[PDB]
């Protein structure tokens, strides 16, 4: 057994929507992708699920930010200020 | 109801009848046979996968 680097697996790019300090994230996978994320708090409240069927999901974002991972596709990151004037 | 129609040989006016319940909404989606009232976003704006 050898340390190769399948040809291996992505999952389809996920749909951003604005919200005051949330994301709306409208998302359709291929496969059963587990998502999940760390709000960068000291506080981690982290998640974690296997998402096969699309589903608009949510995510109280803090103030310092959140990061995002759909899948194997690299992980993203957020800054959410205000957006409630 | 002011229509008649004379086929046969009786004139009938029927109507206007006061149940306008349209079973259809509004906005409906159609596909083949089966009909669904569905609130179809838009032209020129459906959300992608939606």
């Amino acid at each position: 057994p050898v340390k190769a680097k399948c040809i291996a697996t992505l999952a389809p790019e996920p749909l951003v929507e604005h919200k005051h300090r949330t994301l709306i994230l409208h998302l359709h996978p291929d496969h059963p992708t587990l998502l999940t994320t760390r709000s960068l708090g000291s506080d981690a409240n982290p998640t974690r699920q296997w998402i096969e069927r699309p589903t608009t999901v949510n995510f109280t974002v803090t103030g310092e930010g959140l990061e995002y991972t759909w899948g194997n596709h690299p992980p993203k990151r957020v800054w959410a200020q205000e957006s409630g004037e | 109801g002011e229509t008649p129609a004379k086929i046969g040989d009786a004139k009938l006016i029927i109507g206007p009848l006061s149940s306008a319940w349209s079973p259809f909404d509004n906005k409906v989606v159609v596909y083949g046979h089966e009909v669904y009232n569905y609130d179809f976003p838009e032209y020129g704006t459906g959300k992608a996968g939606s």
